[PDB]
RNA sequence: UGACGGAGCCAGCGAGUCUAACCUUGGCCGAGAGGUCUUGGUAAAAACUCCGUCGU
């Protein structure tokens, strides 16, 4: 919790919120990430798999606010009807289709309206590999509109026996809430990692401080492998940045 | 090929000119694409590849 | 039956460019034309100067 | 509303298109760190 | 139609023109057609939705007069019209 | 022999009585079929209605969840160089005569 | 062995191949039954020589037409011919050669397409 | 949770919470 | 002789260790060259059959 309580943090927070204002170049940057160096190699080869930051004192987004996008496996029958019926889900999602329609319909310059109208992509975790060839090279670069896996029901596999296809509509409502208001980040072989952790005009500078702790607490915990404690041997320094802004330091070793 | 030519208006003084890749495989300038400008349709005696680079001899 | 009146410009010339109401419009084509008419000749007269 | 407006309209519509022989109408913490990032780079 | 800007050809107004095209001044002479389509237009009939008028030029050119318009009086402004529907193909309320 | 039991204005916007009360909404600007769907779904309105059949309250109700969509919980997902070219070309030209 | 015959029926592209045995009457069209023939306007079509002969001779038989390339229409074609020809081969081999002119003179008198190839070669002229 | 066929969904799995269940 | 969504299903040509973007925001290492990552923007079988909705 030294991070919050340093004034760095704080100075340089009402100093980037202060310049997004004034600077006409980085009016359309709205969100705020904070760059991590580690102090080794985290070794993990970047999966393109996001993994959730829990951010417990805050929350970031609400289903209700983001446009979101649904890939389902083939066939999409089963998990559209019992979505869009059931009254829990059945405003949740922007769209819903399937990997063979999404490859069909959509593909060069309409891959490019699909990344601007949808704010969030989730799909069945079945699916996932296969996305990063039908969505394209825009959504897998840059870790915004990065696909998150979910899964449909609680039904589990075994070997030798035949997955049971059911939809459960609280748990897919369930999971998704987790997603929006919880913050992620992805691995990769490196010092350097990006994570999300508020959006301006929506979270004042004592939110966003307390989600960076959140965020650091849970990447440098080893209790909560493989999930967290992913930053072994200590942080060296700290950045507070927007997508565009430079990188102003908020701690250093 | 690109970056040779920055935009079509050069192309056309230059079509037909003899060009070679490093590789030694040699070409011909056809014809100026309207698309991006400077780019350019070329015709050598055997399929290049992207590794190579090809070369206009000029003085 | 109804009764409306006919839309026309009088002393019309075909070859005559049509009327644009604005003529920030109406100019900039005028320019924009100018550049394809123009380009189109240069591009002509080098590709028979380098043949 | 009141019983004088229905009068006018329904006066109005008696009076309420050519017609006849009628023509056509005529017609600075922040800059301090740009400046550092940038002093760092030119003095390697 | 023809340039001297684009005039409708008239009897009286061009002659030295129509000299020059060979076509006979005698038959150049469009206010009979007008005539024909003013009292036309304006009869009860066609206010009664009963009739609707088609022209025959003498070049083989084939107008179509919906009944709803309703054509200038003065025969100057009648030629405006006629040149850029010859040319125009069709014309707009 | 007793027995008892086709314009509205809306929004700034005129609709047909005999139309779907949804499909109605639709053409109010804004308005898709989806956000009037659900309008219809939270004001409680029996979709299978026609515009004429509503009565004055629920009309009132879908006037409300439209201009506070917020309020009631509707998801968001609803809510001269010409010249310089010119001028340039002609350089071009006068230098290759 | 099981007595069996086998045949081929070609529409453009549209290649059928019909094997006809000793059976109980099971028709298969690639793996399923052959009223479920696609498009449906044209199933008829292929029930053609089915109802020009009657049930009762298939009633002994197992019929199997496995179908590649062409569009719908070709392979119908395909299937129509390959069915005709496998049945009147296998009534040549294994039954009587007077049931075989039967079967020939009743589908040659509907249509010969069922038994010959329709093959539009080019004529220059 | 763990699924043989895909490693990757171990990791990177929404956690789901009393509170995230219950209704608004 | 429409638009939207879903479902069903049918080709034939083609096989060089060869096949294919651009511009940015920053972290770290490196004497340099450069290496690696991070990040926003721009660009990039159909017909056919069936079912459902709106409606000209």
């Amino acid at each position: 919790n030294d991070i919050i309580k340093s004034g760095l943090a704080e100075k340089a927070l009402k100093a980037l919120i202060l310049q997004c204002e004034e600077n006409p170049s980085l009016k359309n940057d709205k969100d705020i990430h904070i760059i991590i160096n580690t102090g080794k190699k985290m070794g993990i080869n970047r999966d393109n798999i996001p993994r959730i930051i829990p951010l417990t004192k805050y929350k970031l987004f609400k289903p209700r606010d983001l446009n979101i996008l649904l890939i389902t496996k083939d066939p999409s029958a089963l998990y559209r009807e019992t979505l869009t019926k059931d009254e829990h889900t059945s405003e949740l999602f922007k769209e819903i289709i399937s990997v063979k329609n999404l490859r069909r319909r959509f593909k060069g310059s309409k891959l490019t309206q699909l990344y601007k109208d949808f704010d969030l992509v989730v799909a069945d975790y079945r699916v996932h590999h296969l996305l990063p060839e039908v969505l394209g090279s825009r959504f897998y670069h840059g870790s915004k509109k990065l696909p998150y896996m979910i899964r449909m029901s609680k039904e589990v596999k075994l070997k030798r026996q035949q997955m049971v296809e059911k939809c459960d509509p609280i748990y897919v409502r369930a999971q998704l809430r987790s997603i929006c208001k919880n913050t992620s980040y992805i691995p990769n072989n490196d010092n350097c990692l990006s994570v999300r952790v508020g959006y301006i005009q929506k979270h004042s500078i004592p939110e966003i401080l307390q989600n960076i702790q959140d965020t650091i607490n849970f990447l440098t915990d080893k209790s909560k492998r493989p999930q967290g404690g992913v930053i072994k041997g200590g942080i060296i320094s700290i950045f507070v940045k927007t997508s565009n802004s430079t990188s102003l330091p908020i701690y250093q070793f | 090929i690109k970056d040779m030519f920055s935009s079509a208006m050069e192309v056309a003084r230059f079509e037909g000119a003899q060009i070679k890749t490093v590789s030694g495989i040699r070409g011909e300038i056809k014809r100026a694409l309207s698309k991006p400008e400077g780019h350019y349709r070329a015709a050598f005696e055997d399929k290049i590849l992207m590794s190579d680079i090809v070369i206009l001899r000029s003085w | 039956i109804p009764t409306h009146a006919p839309k026309y410009e009088e002393n019309f010339n075909p070859d005559k460019k049509s009327y644009d109401p604005d003529r920030t419009r109406s100019e900039i084509n005028k320019m924009k034309a100018q550049l394809k008419k123009e380009r189109k000749f240069t591009m002509k007269e080098i590709r028979k100067d380098a043949k | 509303r009141t019983l004088r407006f229905y009068t006018s309209k329904i006066d109005q519509q008696e009076n309420k298109r050519f017609k006849g022989d009628d023509d056509i109408p005529y017609k600075d913490y922040y800059q301090q760190v740009q400046r550092g990032k940038q002093d760092k780079k030119i003095s390697r | 139609t023809h340039k001297i800007k684009y005039v409708l050809l008239n009897c009286d107004d061009h002659q030295g023109l129509l000299k020059k095209m060979g076509r006979d001044i005698s038959e150049a002479r469009p206010d009979i057609t007008h005539q024909c389509l003013l009292t036309l237009l304006d009869s009860p009939i066609n206010k009664a939705g009963k009739l609707q008028v088609y022209i025959q030029t003498s070049r083989g050119i084939l107008i179509e007069v919906n009944p709803t318009v309703r054509i200038p009086r003065t025969f100057k402004r009648f030629s405006g019209l006629m040149v850029q529907l010859l040319h125009k193909l069709s014309i707009r309320s | 022999s007793l027995v008892v039991q086709h314009i509205l204005r809306l929004l700034n916007t005129n609709v047909d009585g005999n139309i779907k009360i949804v499909y109605a909404l639709t053409t109010i600007k804004g308005v898709g079929r989806r956000y009037s769907n659900l309008v219809c779904k939270k004001a409680d309105v029996d979709l299978h209605k026609r515009a004429g059949e509503l009565t004055q309250e629920e009309l009132e109700r879908i006037v409300q969840i439209m201009q506070n969509p917020t309020h009631y919980k509707i998801p968001a997902w609803f809510l001269t160089l010409a010249n310089n070219v010119e001028s340039k070309l002609r350089d071009d030209l006068e230098r290759l005569k | 062995a099981v007595p069996s015959v086998q045949t081929f029926g070609k529409k453009k592209s549209a290649t059928a191949v019909a094997h006809v045995k000793a059976g109980k009457g099971l028709i298969k069209v690639n793996g399923s039954p052959i009223t479920l023939v696609e498009p449906e306007i044209l199933r008829f079509k292929v029930y053609e020589p089915l109802l020009l002969v009657g049930l009762d001779k298939f009633s002994n038989i197992d019929i199997r037409v496995r179908v590649t390339g062409g569009g719908h229409v070709s392979q119908v074609y395909a299937i129509r011919q390959a069915i005709a020809k496998g049945l009147v081969a296998y009534h040549q081999k294994y039954v009587d050669e007077q049931s075989k002119n039967e079967l020939k003179k009743a589908f040659t008198s509907y249509d010969r397409t069922l038994l010959i190839a329709d093959s539009r070669r080019p004529e220059p002229k | 949770v763990k699924d043989h066929r895909y490693p990757g969904l171990t990791p990177g799995l929404a956690p789901v919470g009393l509170s995230d269940e219950e209704d608004s």
